[PDB]
């Protein structure tokens, strides 16, 4: 649902916010805005009128808050590219939940017209950690395991593909993966 | 400090801008000149009529404190030592840290500040909540210094006789003020249904923005066009003309007010004075903005 | 995951290459981001030097941590150029006023007493015939606000989701907005519940 | 003595002759923007500051290559005259370079310069030890098109590969603190460009009058605000008193200096302070430390990332931390009286009062040399023998030679 | 036991379903000074706090000294049951109000 979508569209009628999209339409190499942090939602919602957009905040907390209030205007068109909980060279694997969210968003960006994953993405919000962290290019090329009712598939092949996707095998599922 | 020549004694009261040179003729003051410290020479460009030499420490050096210190020196017969203090106190010479021995040097029923106000004078406490937290930290810091600087290991003295000179609580001071005839009134910025709210609100702060500043200027322009009073109070030096130029740029007429006067209705008045933050009194048809409200830098 | 430059040596890319080909990048508080970037490579290099050092890894064979650096954080300027050199502009939103920047005519919502002064604030603006809106996270808190503001002589309704506030009456709304905005160009005031309440 | 002294005078008059004889492009009159910047000063100028301001503007407007030092200790209007001399030089087409021996002074003067020249198109950057090559190489060190007008930096600005498209002013604060490999550069660039040096070590009044014609000198002594003396306790080392004074500073969101001179046991001392005040960020700093950790440790200290700096006598005396207003000196009997005066001087120099604690050990009785020296510190004539020391080091900086065998 | 006492002592056993629980990332392995120090600096970087476990109270001051050797810029206290109740409730309320980094 998009509760404050009309209130934000109400706020975008200001000539200054109307200016921001006039300049962003020409797409200049340099554009520096300045305003209170309370206006982050409006500026992102403004730049989103021209197309997709990436918003980067400093800490994961600010990204969570910005993604949250941005879902009040665009709904499923906003999505967070989350941070790792472990540094890239730490003897500790990151969160299975966050790795899932990252890989799910990378394929949503690759497949905007795929209803199986969600709505087409207009705003993606992330952190400086995930902005600066390099990735392998072939992460999206890893085929997921799509299971719908009526899909003809082999049982042992789905099992062998799940472990290939680093799923742990258990006698009884208790955690994700 | 005070110096003594023949018939001339120099003295520097602790509450004075310059020291004064006193010259006698017999047994009365012949002349009094204020002099300087660098060259010890008189400064004729300032005149003096009388000079008042208040004490330099909050006690009087009497014979009672000399014998009570010598009697206390028989209990504990290097500079940072307790007996070294009492040794010079036996001779009548003050020393640092002395202000911790008055319960033992000059035993007297201590009073507090409110007693020294004239009869019926009230007390206005600003932000009593912040006063209480500061009172807590003071008492904690005070007793920490008592245990530290007057432990049995520090002396090589009853701490609870010394506690008479320590900070009393917020409530002991409030009751002491009411028992003495001084009403205890408070002014706070946090709400209370029990209190009278004033028809006054704070001023807009620019917070280092240009549109904020242009808005405040347009607010003052609209208010003098109303017929109401407006004033920009500048504490800084040489920064009132800049405000007049900034209001001219914002299509608002303004002059620099002669000090002490009030602004005129219909014209924004720029007044040099000490004011840390502005005020809006709609009942007085008046709005005050200060330099800190426009720039954001205290003085 | 810390050995992937060695288990799967491939040329690393960056998140910008995955965005739609026209999508720009808007960074919020860019000096904080740069400061955080200096903290991320420092903590990052600290962990790399700590987790795979000579005293920790077994003897007779070192680890090529110069090769492990292929997966470590890029620098702030390195990701800024790699973004613009791929079609993604590097735009900026900041709180510190800059003169070579363009200043939005947007004021932050004044809310930190500061409660009745804000309800008088809204009553004075709503009387002027200007737009105003209140946003609360809970629908129950909204109904508390419609007559908390109603206790003062100020009308207050409930807005339907995705509907614009009326031109004269305030209104509490369910929304995830953290703090409110004051925008004179549209005669509009949004007050959130996080700044209105003491929480 | 005389034969040794004659070499000094000869080299000083020779530098004055080679300076007034060589050529030099003078600077024009005051730009109208210069006066507006003088209004931006948020304080009242002293008589010595304004008169010095006219003295720095005279020989810049004159065709002479400038060489003047500004004397007077910390907290005065010294850096202000640098900002105006730098604004007058930028507003006449020329550029300004500000050489400092520490990167803390780089960061401090950078902040003082950027703040003052805001609201004006005066581009100002800084190149010190802690700045990435992304900003160093391109923005700062990439000076050939004349982008940066004024730069404040360290000896890194003296590396081979630096250029200045029409530079006209050089400012050096605390020149004596550079290395011998760098003081030769600063001493070289004196006839080519108008320079202005700054210093806090005083010279005797007889010396200032002696070289009034050889070395042009502008000293200031009128205080902007009166400095009130720090409260000094001298006595035995007690952990509860040390903890109370340190806690009294942290309560006011202030910092503290903790002096321990023996580097071999300096970390043992920090561990003792952390034990006493477990809520204090406590770090050490000494000269036997490598350079990068030292400049980083005190970078953090100034940036309030640490609360107590357990440092040696030579680290503490070369640090301007206006927020450090408590000094604690372990083994105060081990210090010369002049060293206690210098340690004490760098605290409580602001509107907030400072506190100094000179503590001797409680396990051994004091020697015959210390009891009166420490009592002489407790007293608000015996100290005059130690302040005359502080003039000796300044005389070695303006004369250019130590001549230790001839002073004694 | 809950239904055995259903008539006597009723209960509303509310708990976190493991579907909504974000678990704690657990590292197991040998002790390393740089690894422990880096992991404390990361937590302290985000203005967090940390527990350092040590049961032998007779050598717990050595333990605090040892973590101060690992991270000198951290403020570190010890808290144990052999303390005076006031100094422990004092040390504890200080730790909660972020007066200390490592407990």
């Amino acid at each position: 649902q998009t509760p404050i979508a009309g209130l934000v569209e109400l706020a975008l009628s200001d000539p200054s916010l109307q200016d921001v999209i006039r300049r962003a339409a020409d797409r200049p190499a340099d554009l520096a805005l300045v305003g209170p942090a309370s206006a982050r939602v409006l500026v992102a919602a403004a730049l989103a009128q021209n197309g997709p957009l990436l918003v980067v905040a400093a800490t994961g907390r600010e990204a969570d808050e910005l993604t949250a209030e941005l879902r009040g205007v665009f709904g499923d068109s906003v999505a967070l590219f989350p941070s790792w909980e472990t540094l890239p060279h730490e003897r500790l694997s990151p969160g299975v939940e966050t790795v899932g969210a990252r890989l799910m968003l990378l394929r949503r960006l690759a497949r905007p017209d795929d209803e199986t994953l969600g709505a087409p993405l207009r705003v993606v919000v992330t952190t400086t950690r995930s902005l600066l962290q390099p990735m392998a290019p072939d992460l999206v090329d890893i085929e997921p395991v799509t299971l719908s009712v009526g899909a003809e598939m082999e049982f042992e092949d789905v099992v062998a593909r799940l472990v290939d996707l680093s799923y742990t095998r258990v006698d009884m599922v208790g955690k994700r993966g | 400090e005070f110096a003594v020549r023949g018939g001339i004694l120099d003295v520097f009261p602790p509450t004075a801008e310059h020291p004064v040179r006193v010259e006698f003729w017999g047994d009365e003051i012949s002349e009094m000149r204020a002099f300087a410290i660098a060259d010890q020479r008189s400064i004729p460009e300032v005149p003096v009529q009388t000079v008042v030499a208040v004490p330099c420490r909050e006690l009087l050096m009497t014979d009672d404190v000399r014998e009570r210190a010598a009697a206390l020196a028989a209990e504990h017969p290097v500079p940072g030592t307790v007996p070294d203090m009492l040794a010079k106190l036996a001779e009548g010479i003050p020393v640092d840290g002395m202000e911790a021995l008055l319960p033992l040097l000059h035993p007297i029923e201590p009073t507090t500040l409110t007693r020294h106000l004239p009869e019926g004078a009230p007390v206005l406490v600003c932000d009593p909540e912040k006063v209480r937290t500061r009172a807590a930290d003071l008492i904690k810091t005070g007793r920490e210094f008592l245990e530290a600087s007057w432990s049995t290991a520090a002396v090589g003295i009853d701490l609870e006789a010394l506690g008479a000179s320590g900070f009393v609580t917020f409530e002991e001071a409030r009751e002491a003020a009411r028992e003495g005839g001084h009403p205890w009134w408070t002014l706070s910025q946090l709400s209370d249904e029990s209190a009278v709210e004033l028809d006054i609100r704070s001023a807009p702060s620019a917070r280092g923005s240009q549109h904020n500043l242009e808005e405040i200027f347009a607010m003052l322009r609209a208010h003098v066009a109303t017929g109401g009073y407006a004033a920009v109070v500048t504490p800084g030096i040489g920064t009132a003309h800049r405000v007049v130029e900034q209001l001219g740029e914002a299509d608002t007429a303004a002059t620099i007010l002669e000090p002490g006067t009030a602004p005129k209705a219909g014209v924004v008045g720029v007044l040099k004075g000490p004011l840390c933050s502005g005020v809006v009194l709609p009942g007085a048809n008046l709005v005050i903005i200060t330099e800190t409200d426009l720039t954001g830098n205290r003085v | 995951e810390a050995l992937l430059p060695l288990l799967h040596p491939i040329e690393p890319t960056t998140l910008t290459r995955h965005l739609p080909e026209g999508a720009p990048v808007l960074v919020c508080d860019p000096e904080k981001v740069r400061t955080r970037a200096a903290d991320l490579i420092k903590t990052g290099r600290e962990f790399l030097e700590a987790s795979w050092s000579t005293a920790a890894v077994g003897g007779d064979a070192p680890i090529d941590l110069e090769a492990l650096g292929a997966s470590g954080f890029v620098t702030f300027e390195e990701a800024r150029e790699a973004a613009r050199e791929g079609g993604h502009p590097w735009w900026t939103l900041s709180q510190l006023s800059d003169e070579s920047a363009v200043e939005l005519d947007i004021r932050s919502a004044p809310s930190a007493h500061n409660l009745e002064e804000i309800f008088a604030m809204l009553r004075a603006h709503v009387a002027t015939g200007g737009y105003a809106a209140v946003v609360t996270p809970g629908i129950g808190t909204a109904h508390r606000v419609v007559e908390q503001l109603g206790e003062a002589d100020t009308a207050a309704t409930i807005l339907e989701p995705g509907t614009a506030p009326k031109a004269g009456v305030v209104g509490v709304l369910k929304g995830p907005l953290c703090s409110g905005v004051v925008l004179p160009g549209a005669n509009l005031v949004i007050i959130t519940e996080t700044d209105l309440t003491g929480n | 003595a005389r034969r040794a002294v004659r070499e000094i005078a000869s080299e000083l008059v020779a530098l004055y002759a080679k300076r007034q004889s060589a050529p030099g492009h003078a600077f024009g009159p005051d730009t109208p923007w210069q006066a507006e910047m003088e209004d931006a000063f948020g304080f009242t100028e002293t008589i010595d500051q304004l008169t010095a301001i006219q003295e720095v503007k005279s020989d810049m407007e004159k065709p002479v290559p400038m060489d003047r030092v500004i004397c007077g200790d910390v907290g005065y209007g010294k850096t202000e005259i640098a900002v105006r001399a730098a604004f007058k030089a930028v507003q006449d087409g020329k550029q300004v370079a500000v050489l400092v021996p520490t990167t803390l002074l780089a960061d401090q003067h950078l902040q003082t310069f950027t703040n003052r020249m805001a609201g004006f198109p005066v581009t100002v950057k800084g190149l010190s030890r802690f700045t990435d090559p992304a900003e160093s190489r391109a923005v700062i060190e990439g000076l050939k098109d004349g982008s940066v007008d004024v730069v404040i930096g360290t000896h890194r600005l003296l590396q081979t590969g630096v250029t200045w498209k029409d530079l006209g002013l050089i400012i050096v604060d605390e020149e004596q603190r550079f290395g011998v490999e760098h003081k030769e550069h600063i001493k070289s660039m004196r006839t080519h460009v108008d320079v202005l040096t700054m210093s806090a070590t005083p010279i005797p009044r007889t010396l200032e009058m002696s070289l009034a014609g050889i070395r042009e000198m502008s000293t200031i002594l009128t205080p902007p605000e009166e400095r009130y003396p720090v409260l000094t306790y001298v006595g035995p080392h007690d952990d509860k008193q040390v903890a109370a004074a340190l806690r009294r500073e942290l309560l006011r969101d202030g910092q503290a200096f903790y002096i321990h001179n023996r580097v071999r046991t300096i970390d043992e001392a920090a561990a003792r302070v952390r034990q006493l005040v477990p809520e204090a960020r406590v770090v050490v700093a000494h000269g036997q430390m490598n350079e990068e950790t030292l400049e980083k440790t005190v970078e953090g200290f100034w940036n309030r990332e640490y609360d107590i700096l357990v440092c040696t006598t030579i680290v503490e005396t070369g640090l301007d931390i206006s927020n450090a207003n408590t000094l604690i000196v372990e083994r105060a009997d081990t210090f010369g009286l002049s060293q206690l005066h210098q340690l004490r001087g760098r605290v409580g120099r602001s509107r907030e009062r400072g506190y100094a604690y000179f503590l001797y050990p409680p396990n051994k009785p004091l020697t015959e040399t210390a009891y009166d020296r420490l009592a002489t510190i407790a007293q608000n004539a015996g100290m005059a023998v130690a302040m005359k020391d502080l003039e000796i080091r300044g005389a070695g900086n303006v004369l250019g030679a130590e001549q230790s065998g001839h002073v004694a």
